[PDB]
């Protein structure tokens, strides 16, 4: 789960 | 007669500093004043006293903070007897298992000395030399007594942002100014079809997702450029303009490459569809 | 010379009798042994310890207990002096406001009481009289002592199941056998356009919602007729086959109307679908 | 046939509202849609939705909240059938153990009621009639079924607005506008010889007191009156112009009395010392 | 006009005072100052300040303190106008669903009233009238307004020491000197033979017991005359000289009758055993 | 040019892999997919995902676990480029102070490295290398790279099952089928006269002690060889049958030298008495 | 074969013993049975077993113990093969990052070894080599194997006594006899003038302080030297008598070098003020 | 939220 | 359980 | 403790 | 304390 | 903050  | 530790330390730890605003520490990399260190540490003050070890203390100024990748440069004035400095090394050398030296001048009077080795590479660098605060904002060292890393205080396992990090920021943060950190605000995951499949079967899953290989929207955040771009959770990315995609980091790389202020075009499922988001700066 | 409390618990406090397994009240509401209490008073168990208000104690059989509305029958030994009783009075006489007398029998050698009113009514009967363990499993009396309602545990608010229900359940339980519960197994909830559309206007609600008013399904318990049937969480249902619908409650009196062991045809939107749910026995 | 409790939720209750922004209870005290409530009922929000115990709903504005009494006004549109009203009786006349009841409507479609009594009177009413959310800025009835107060939820021991206070702000709220609470800002203590001198004997006492008898001055709040005109904590206040003091709650008098922005006199000691103070509006 | 709470109130609310050391309630009994309150409303301490509901204060002296049944007596100078008095009920007279009024006197100004029922009877008073501090050493009224007990703070359940009591204590506390609360320090249990059996049948029970029914030791208490005499956690308890045992009570009651410094002879199983045992007093 | 550590983890690392089951890490023993783990990695699963340090990827069947000793091995299908292998070392040659090298492969795409030593030998190995999830069920190194235990998660302190214990395990797990561990289900203490007079000193100890040196039986758990033989809580074990007894240590290896399925005739005190005991498979 | 630490801990380990009461770690530091720990290992307590790491146990007697640098000294009797020992090194010349070896001997049959360096020096010892009970009261060794410290309890930062402090201590405490702790009993702060008007400028804050530099009493402890001599929190002391002073550590330095029952005269401001202070024995 |  |  |  |  |  990443954030961009 | 010294270990190689005590070496390192009689190195780099004369240019550790402590850091007050009415908590943490620094390093001086430059004879004219420029020291290295947290953001978290500085908070958002901008007025900061740095205690050298041996006792001069200088009215500092934060020249300013990278939120983002926890550095700020704090200056002071170079008087009287030169300023000693810590060489800088370089991270893009670190292997596992490299022997890692943290210090801190969390009194002002002495360093504090931890010993350990790199744990990992991504890029934060991990280490179990022990990194708690005080110490925080202080140098990493190699072996040889090089900065290779700002220790971050956040088990047995620390954290410090790798030395050639702070090399790219450098110049911008102590001329003042932003560091861009351009992003569209999505939380993401990469999604399987046997994991899209599998989703689908569980009868209370929040969506039905399209059974592919691609980006998962999880989550828009507010007042992003996704949000504004009408991105909505469950959302699949499939390809940023052209190249297709499944991996949350390929698409950060894009956003990144991309700049501030740029206009991205996105293949997504709900349904068909693509949006344009324009990149801004993280805050 | 006594207050109306004193004199209702005169009338009905002989009755209620202590009940352990190795606890809580009861009382008899017949000279033949019927006595009432709840389930989670006798739990599982089968043999039950009944003291009276007098001392005598009685090995008590559990004849049986439903789960869904909170009561059990006990049957114990008439023999000796008879049995005192409570007089039962009706719950679809209580109005708010009505006085209400909750008795207990913790110990076995004297009734607990404790005063309030009718605070609700829905279909749990609410109480400000406080209502605690122990006490739990007694009767709840109007101001002339009739028992209204069996006191359950669970503010300065309680509950009390009304007495025509367990008067309704009373032949079955105390002769074996299970009071049939019908359900299929969504938690649903009613859905409002203005509320539709306005969880539509969030970027991260789970699922878009069709805009229409009716029943939401949100959640679809596992090994149900409703997951049985294909239902999932995010389905609107619109009708039972036929009458349309917006009120989970009214979904509510289809079903137990329905019975047990019975298709019901339903109206969904996901895409308009309709589904076929077996009742089945709510454990 | 009923109890007098029940009498008194039929005169009054119907008027007892729900009120919803996305919660409590309120009353109509007009024919015309005035209705009062609580004002963290209402929140900050000023639309507002008015469910009647019959089940009318009425879009309600909220026409505005005093924080300090914690009373607001709504207002709903008065069409159809006439709108039900509690009739409004008056708190200078509760003695401690007059009955109490206190009426809410949670659901919108039935009253909740709890009984208690008049526990105590300052100026908050305080009662055991179990007080609690959704009944909150509900109706406090006397025996007869006069609202004698707005229920507020915050033991056994509730607290209620006496209604005569809301009598006095209602014009003020309902037109909207804002009450006058004026005040200076300190927390205060009345001051005993025996206590300065008692203060005065322990090594550990944060400041000497003068040995008199006055107003010592705990805490100076930020950014108040008292703040600006050079009061802080340690001073005693003696006298307000003229008259002395030792009463914190004359001193209250004293500054309400006055208004808002007036000056003040203060006589203190700290060294003696007089300052003036601009009142102004409590937020 | 008023109900009898308000009624009651009048008659005994004068003679209910506030208590502070540097805190709770009491009640005079006697025009020339003798006040009951609570133990543990006094502390320790010998210096109390008693203020009237009308305001006056007096120098008051602890007379002094029973812990075990939670009571003292306070005596004040009776100067000026003549003391209030609350009149002594009688306690023997209660019944469950008697009213009971719970009056305090807090802050010193006015009194704080709750109303219930007598709950439970033994001997502990209990009663659903809101018993909390401040209001606790204030006296417990019935309908008429006679004290019947007085109120401690220690659910919806409070208690009461039986007025009767604190007439039996009143004397001896009055005038200095000490209750007398003979025992001899056992932790005890009645043991069934089925439970004794069924005590047996597991691996892990901590001793095996006699099979038979009588007073089993579950702990003594250090210190005590139960030690002094040799008994252990394990023994059987069977009769006490001459009469045999299987109630707890019962020994508490030959225990109590028996007196301070008595010999009393003890049948108990270990292997049979009688011992001797001094009671002492309870502290 | 790099430190010792380095080098062990250029030499054994690559075998360090990934598990999941929808977690931990492994190492790979043999050219043909033989991988160890943790029990407490692959759950009571039997389908495991294996990465390997160099991304590729390998359904691997879980071969089956020894909950006791907390070992698995897993077996995937040695396709394409040769599996790397950790070359195991042995742990009879372990001494506190030898260097101890902790390695996971968290993430699948690169090691984790802890280093500490050796800090304690029993048979856990106990180190103040960083052991972590993750980290758990990869190798714990020697200075040269060679496996010498698989670390544990469960202070700065960790454990790793010593490799030797996994070398006997090995084939046995691998072969499906169960490793025999042989008990009788007692929590047992060794006692000295000292301690047996000691515990008979304190009149609430739980049982007498027959003052002798044994094995004090603490507890007897349920569903045991042991309770089946009726021996409870208070036994004094004194021999296992002939050679007498006062370690629960050797008691533990005579059962274990037992085996599975034997009667041991035992010596208690309770009264003297001797069982048999049929040993049963730990579970 | 070995590392050092192997090395270090072949030459002192067998000397580190194990300590209980009914706990921690010990070494012998003369073949005639002396033997330093923790005072929080031994309790007050004056019976304690030794336990050598070959299995010789021995009765050994408390000699006694410093409570304010957290050592004692037990011996035992010198009996049969004669009693290893640990060389003692010298702390004065330990510098940062210096290796650090901490071992104890929590079972008694084994050493327990941690690793890690100095990480500070003052006049505590600070060590990233984890300390854990057990191990507390053990030695830490240079790389040698001398003792450097002693151990003790109280992150990755533990803490050891300086050998050379034991070594001033050791004649005295093996003799019975009380270490001399002079001092007189306030919690002091350095005050800045920068910060006495920063302080002032709060209207909040609990005393005015005299804008000076010196050493601002925070606290007088009860029943101390400087309780009885009048010192009350808020008193600036500036100079002892004759020297002026604004560090508490200089103070602390004067009050030690005075002994024990030495008046000091003391410039405080309050007003101005001077007092003396008979230095007691810190307990 | 209802249970049916 | 009781005290005595 | 009043506030004014 | 030991389980075998 | 030191005691002395
Ligand atoms: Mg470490
Ligand atoms: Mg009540």
């Amino acid at each position: 789960a990443a954030a961009a | 007669s010294e270990s190689f530790v005590a070496a390192a330390v009689s190195r780099s730890g004369p240019a550790v500093v402590r850091i007050d605003t009415e908590q943490g520490s620094g390093f001086i990399i430059d004879n004219s004043g420029i020291i290295l260190t947290n953001a978290h540490v500085v908070d958002g003050a901008s007025k900061v006293v740095v205690t050298l070890r041996d006792g001069r203390t200088f009215d500092g100024q934060v020249r300013g903070t990278d939120e983002v990748t926890d550095l700020a440069v704090v200056k002071i004035e170079p008087q009287g007897s030169a300023l000693p400095v810590a060489p800088l090394g370089t991270s893009s050398n670190l292997q596992v298992g490299d022997w890692a030296i943290a210090v801190g001048n969390p009194v002002g009077l002495d360093n504090t000395v931890t010993l350990g080795i790199i744990s990992t590479l991504g890029e934060f660098i991990q280490t179990d030399a022990a990194i708690n605060p005080g110490n925080s904002g202080g140098p990493l060292l190699n072996a040889r007594g090089e900065v290779i890393g700002i220790n971050t205080a956040i088990t047995g396992i620390g954290f410090a942002i790798p030395i050639d990090q702070a090399k790219a920021i450098q110049n911008t943060l102590a001329a003042g100014g932003t560091v861009p950190h351009p992003y569209i605000g999505v939380q993401m995951m990469n999604i399987t079809v046997d994991q899209a499949q599998q989703n689908n079967r569980n009868p209370n899953s929040p969506f039905i997702i399209p059974e592919v290989d691609g980006i998962l929207v999880m989550r828009v955040l507010p007042g992003t450029p996704a949000e504004r771009a009408g991105i909505r959770r469950g959302d699949v990315i499939v390809a940023v303009d052209g190249t297709p995609i499944s991996d949350g980091a390929r698409l950060q790389r894009i956003v990144e490459q991309a700049g501030l202020n740029k206009a991205l075009k996105l293949d997504l499922l709900r349904r068909r569809l693509s949006l344009t988001v324009q990149t801004a700066q993280l805050r």
